[PDB]
């Protein structure tokens, strides 16, 4: 058995491991201890939480693709396993999506996010973000099985396609549209005055984001909405399915890059990290 | 734990009291009040409504200014100026009609303050007016030596609000500049605006996308 | 002045209900927790419920627990006891006691009047052998009192609680914690114990110091009080 | 100014009439004295966890 | 195949009657459905019994290595 | 002045040769031959997170395990630093507050600040909550320091360039120190609290007398402003620290520097100096982010207190030397041992 697929996934799911689970773990040991309890620091502390689960659920992954599937543990294990692994992905990316809107609304509304905006807003919608993430966790749960298959058994799983269709949705379109539009908003705020020598770092900033979320998780929707289209039993379905790995590698990837590129750019942060490293 | 339950239980209460309170404290917009002496800081704080400091507290637009009169503190700035941090802006008086030195070397004393880089300083100018009674009446060189050009109120101004911007150095910060004629209220608007200015800049800086 | 006035009380026919006002003036009673104290006719103190600043912890006595009802009403100023299938037990007079908690504080400090109700295991076990020490004035009495479990704690906090309760009065905190004087009384007082073994020595007895003792421990719930050592003249 | 001027000379005239002992001496006396307290002092002696209040 | 016995046996007897033969017999339905037309017996039989045959090795074909993640 | 400034030089010149007569050693000469006291390693052992502000004062009580900490945020909340609980939270009626002190009786906590008024607040009221029992108001500055005599009686640094001794029963200056040229920014009480040194923002501390009113001896040694103070505990020497990155061993007897703690890799001016029970250590702040320890009798660091995010408003050892308290602008009252 050879593959240049799963050899690729596996080489990428290692450098994720070490570019992002040290960095997960000192950002999230920064902000959680060193740093201080801001409003701008609870969504930097849930993001990295939700990033470091996913770094620590991708060695079930690795594991996974060592023996090309044949998963030895019981059905608790396959029915817990790939739903901590998307509830952690999908708290990433709502907690992306909450800091865009935080970012829009601390400029567009000024008066209102002094007044009406303290740790306690932050914290009820990191809850409220972590609910409607175990929300869409719920269905991979309640549809999993084992099947007997042959002395090596692989575990695995109208409903199917209406639900990616409601993932695809979900952590796709909404994120990533409204993160454009925050963003180019911001932008287009910062050329109205006193803002004039911005807009040449804000804007690398924002495409910067926008285009790593836009990289790291297009593929894996793309894909996934492509193995409902490509019918197996054909060359280019087990293609798909091979490279459904690299896809899953590229989405953990992003949690990966999300403390580089968030935590770093809060220059205090930086600066704390710095003296506590 | 005997009874130190109920201490622990007083302790968590009066920690959720200074929590609240500090809610409620972080919606009060903190702005310092600076100036020479006599340069229209009562009349601009009475404009506003509403011995040390005399803190003058009122709500505009649904947000809370607080603006601290500290001109009447006989001592040297330096000792104390450094509890007035994590203000807004530093609201800043000029008596146009009455000259110069003094205000023009105090800004630039307070404008290049270690603790004052990024806290961007708001400029009054006021008595627009008698400054241009004065000028109808003597000329604009008698506290200006080096200005040369027209003796008109207009190039006066701009050379009074240039010579007044030419004293910060960090880009970081920006001097609002605004003119009154000691007549009109609307000097709270332009506060307002140049807060509300802060507020995004500040914003911002924080969520490191400035 | 403090002042702690209870109201509510009279006959009530047995198995029914009353309300039990206690109505505060003259301090912080939003920051106190107040207590509810009940004394027999005949007999000595017993603790019936206790609620805390904000009402978060309400405990209740092993024979009151399940049937009333502790609440106050911090914006009316006003403490409460709901009491419902009044037993033949709970014919006795209620005071209502005060106590802020905190490192140096002085619980128990300031009593009601009281008012008048009548019907028509691991607990700590004090015990106060003298129920009567007849002594003359100008001499010095002690009072002695004993615990099942030692009240003395971790942190070295013993506590013992030592009143006064003149004859036709309120009960007066004298000690509190075994040790501290309470806040206005003479000095005259003194207090001591060690685990078990607690003592209350006065000195120098007055005319207008006759009246009955009592020793509460705080320790742990419930707070159970001494049988009661009447202090008579001559 | 004259008035300002006699206040000053009078504080300096007071102060000049303070006996002062040798640096040595004073020295000597802080060296006693740190050292006769260094026993009870939890600071610069380490203080086990068990006598440690705030351990 | 081994457990695929146990559906196989299912799917024949998935019928009324005979339950027999037409499923057993049975590139998918959306050409081999000519035969004689096999009178109207199981015409609807093997149409059905193409498609339970095929959802089985998909579900199968995906579930080799769906992986922890889709 | 001309007769009368010739005569202020002419006693300047004999009190400056007059002290340096007495300076046959240096402190640095004499104790150079004992062993240093190494590596003083002391981890925060409790934080205090009650508070929202730069705290800008904190006291330990006589009892060594009751704190009251001031911060601009207009709370003086006093902590349990056995438990971390705090007892009580006084809302101020100034948030401006530089300046805040524990009466060795317990009873009493002061407050002052930008205000120029130095608050007594009675914590042990009959009716619960803490009530201001007097508000002193006598002061033309801002007021840097104040210290409780007793119950009743209390002396106060002002930023007018002298300071006030108060009376609580009355609210009137009892006495009043005068002859500072600048700001006085700091002041400490004695151990027997029948004098106290100020030290003000014109580069010198002054030696004053409750009793008698007038000062004493003038210790012009620092090249810049003093903006901390505290009494070696035998209360004959005391530390003032300035703004010259160097806090100096005065002695009241010596009327004279002793040493000089300053290091060539510190810039940043002392905010904060306080002593152990033996003196042996000088747990002075630095507006360098660290408390460094220093060595009252080498000079020598023997240890640094990072941990501090923000620079050290005032440091506090306790009665009983048991833990040193430093209160820094990051809104943490850190408790070391």
């Amino acid at each position: 058995w050879n593959e240049p697929p799963v050899i690729l996934s596996m080489v990428i799911l290692s450098l994720t491991f070490l570019l992002g689970l040290p960095g997960n773990g000192l950002v999230l040991w920064v902000a959680g201890l060193k740093m201080q309890r801001t409003v701008n620091t609870i969504w930097f502390l849930h993001l990295t939480l939700a990033d470091l689960l996913c770094c620590l659920s991708l060695p079930f992954s690795l594991a996974h693709l060592a023996l090309q599937g044949q998963w030895p543990y019981g059905r608790f294990l396959c029915k817990l396993i790939p739903s901590i692994i998307v509830l952690n992905m999908f708290a990433s990316v709502f907690l992306l999506t909450a800091i865009s809107l935080d970012r829009c609304l601390v400029v567009f509304k000024p008066i209102w996010c002094q007044n009406h905006r303290n740790v306690g807003m932050a914290c009820s919608i990191c809850g409220c973000i972590w609910v409607v993430a175990f929300v869409m966790c719920i269905p991979v749960f309640v549809y999993r099985e084992i099947f007997t298959t042959d002395n090596h058994n692989r575990c695995g799983y109208t409903p199917l396609v209406a639900i990616t269709i409601t993932r695809l949705v979900v952590g796709f379109l909404l994120p990533s549209v409204i993160m454009i539009a925050c963003y180019s908003f911001i932008v287009f705020r910062m050329q109205r005055g006193r803002f004039a020598k911005s807009q040449s770092k804000t804007f690398r900033v924002a495409v910067v984001v926008v285009a790593v979320f836009l990289v790291c998780w297009t593929p894996y929707h793309i894909f996934g909405v492509l193995s409902l289209l490509t019918d197996p039993e054909t060359p280019l379905g087990k293609t798909l399915m091979s490279w459904d790995h690299v896809c899953i590698a590229l989405a953990s990837a992003n949690s990966c890059f999300n403390p580089f590129l968030y935590a770093l750019l809060g220059k205090d942060f930086r600066k704390k990290a710095r003296q506590s490293i | 734990s005997a009874e130190e339950r109920a201490a622990l239980e007083r302790s968590k209460a009066i920690e959720k009291n200074l929590k609240e309170d500090g809610i409620s404290a972080a919606k009060d917009v903190k702005l310092l009040l600076l100036g020479a002496d006599n340069s229209g800081k009562s009349t601009i704080v009475k404009q506003m409504k509403i011995t040390g400091i005399v803190e003058t507290h009122f709500t505009f637009k649904n947000l809370h200014f607080r603006l601290f009169d500290v001109g009447g503190q006989r001592s040297e700035r330096k000792k104390w100026i450094h509890c007035f941090e994590d203000v807004t802006a530093i609201i800043f008086c000029v008596d146009l009609s009455d000259y110069m030195h003094e205000s023009l070397m105090l800004f630039d004393s307070i404008c290049n303050n270690k603790f004052f880089i990024d806290t961007s300083i708001i400029l009054f100018l006021n008595k627009k007016d008698l400054f241009g009674e004065k000028i109808k009446k003597s000329p604009l060189t008698i506290c200006f030596p080096e200005y040369t050009g027209p003796n008109t109120y207009e190039d006066a101004a701009a050379y009074i609000q240039a010579q007044f911007e030419s004293k910060n150095r960090s880009p970081n910060k920006e001097i609002y500049c605004h003119m009154t004629c000691a007549t009109d209220t609307n000097n709270a608007q332009v506060i307002f605006d140049a807060v509300t200015d802060i507020i995004i800049a500040n914003n911002l800086r924080g969520c490191g996308l400035y | 002045d403090v002042q702690l006035v209870e109201s509510g009380g009279g006959l009530v026919q047995p198995g029914g209900s009353r309300k039990l006002s206690c109505s505060a003036s003259g301090f912080a009673f939003s920051s106190f927790g107040m207590h509810w104290v009940r004394q027999a006719p005949e007999k000595g103190l017993e603790w019936v419920a206790y609620i805390s600043s904000g009402s978060g912890t309400i405990y209740y006595a092993d024979t009151v627990k399940g049937r009333f009802t502790i609440s106050r009403d911090d914006p009316k100023n006003t403490l409460f006891l709901q009491m419902t299938s009044l037993r033949s037990e709970d014919t006795a007079m209620y005071y209502c006691v005060r106590s802020i908690y905190y490192y140096g504080s002085s619980p128990f400090d300031f009593w009601g009047q009281g008012t008048t109700l009548t019907v028509s295991g691991s607990d700590i076990v004090m015990t106060q052998a003298t129920s009567s020490v007849p002594v003359t004035p100008g001499e010095s009495v002690s009072i002695s009192c004993r615990s099942s479990k030692s009240l003395l704690h971790s942190n070295g906090n013993t506590y013992l609680y030592w009143f006064l309760q003149r004859p036709g009065q309120s009960p007066q905190l004298l000690i509190y914690r075994m040790s501290n004087l309470a806040s206005g009384v003479p000095d005259r007082f003194s207090g001591s114990g060690s685990g078990t073994a607690f003592t209350l020595t006065i000195s120098r007895l007055e005319a207008e110091d006759v009246g009955v003792y009592y020793c509460m421990q705080h320790l742990e719930y419930p707070l159970t009080f001494g049988a009661g050592t009447k202090l008579e003249l001559k | 100014s004259i008035a300002q001027a006699r206040k000053l000379v009078e504080q300096l005239k007071m102060e000049a009439n303070i006996d002062r002992i040798k640096v040595s001496k004073a020295a000597a006396d802080l060296m006693a004295y740190c050292e006769a307290h260094a026993k009870e002092d939890p600071l610069l002696t380490p203080v086990p966890a068990s006598e440690n209040p705030f351990r | 195949s081994v457990q695929l016995t146990e559906k196989r046996m299912d799917k024949v007897g998935k019928y009324p009657k005979e339950l027999r033969k037409c499923c057993e017999d049975g590139f998918s339905c959306q050409r081999r459905t000519r035969f004689i037309s096999l009178g109207e017996a199981c015409k609807k039989v093997f149409l059905d019994c193409c498609n339970y045959i095929t959802e089985l090795r998909r579900q199968h074909a995906r579930a080799s290595h769906l992986g922890l993640a889709r | 002045l001309d007769q009368l400034r010739q005569e202020a030089e002419q006693l300047k010149n004999q009190i400056r040769d007059a002290r340096k007569a007495c300076a046959d050693a240096t402190l640095s000469q004499i104790t150079n031959n004992i062993d240093p006291v190494g590596r003083i390693q002391m981890r925060t052992r409790r934080t205090l997170r009650g508070h929202l502000a730069k705290i800008y004062a904190m006291h330990w009580g006589t009892d060594s395990r009751l704190l009251v900490s001031a911060s601009q945020d207009g709370k003086l909340i006093i902590w349990d630093s056995y438990t971390t609980n705090k007892v009580h939270a006084i809302p101020l009626r100034s948030s401006w507050v530089m300046t805040c002190a524990y009466a060795p009786s317990g009873n009493y906590v002061a407050c002052g600040g930008l205000d120029n008024i130095c608050s007594i607040y009675n914590l042990k009221t009959r009716e619960g909550n803490v009530r201001v029992s007097r508000e002193l108001a006598g002061h033309t500055g801002y007021l840097s320091c104040c210290r409780f005599l007793d119950d009743n009686q209390i002396v106060t640094s002002s930023g007018d360039t002298t300071c006030a001794l108060w009376d609580i029963e009355t609210g009137q200056q009892t006495t009043t120190f005068t002859g500072h040229t600048g700001d006085v920014m700091s002041l400490s009480l004695a151990p027997d609290t029948r004098l106290f040194v100020s030290g003000a923002c014109d580069a010198s501390a002054k030696l004053w007398d409750v009793r008698e009113g007038m000062c004493r001896q003038t210790f012009t040694g620092h090249e810049s402003d003093i903006n901390a103070i505290c009494f070696f505990p035998n209360g004959n020497a005391f530390a003032t620290g300035s703004d010259d990155a160097t806090c100096r061993l005065f002695d009241l007897r010596a009327d004279q520097e002793l040493m000089t703690y300053s290091h060539d890799n510190i810039i940043c001016g002392i905010t904060s100096v306080s002593f152990s029970k033996s003196g042996r250590l000088l747990l002075a702040g630095y507006d360098d982010f660290n408390c460094n320890v220093w060595d009252a009798l080498k000079a020598d660091r023997a240890g640094v207190l990072a941990g501090h995010d923000n620079r050290v408003s005032c440091l506090g050892v306790t009665d009983d030397g048991m833990a040193v308290a430093t209160g820094s602008w990051d809104s943490f009252l850190k408790i070391w041992n």
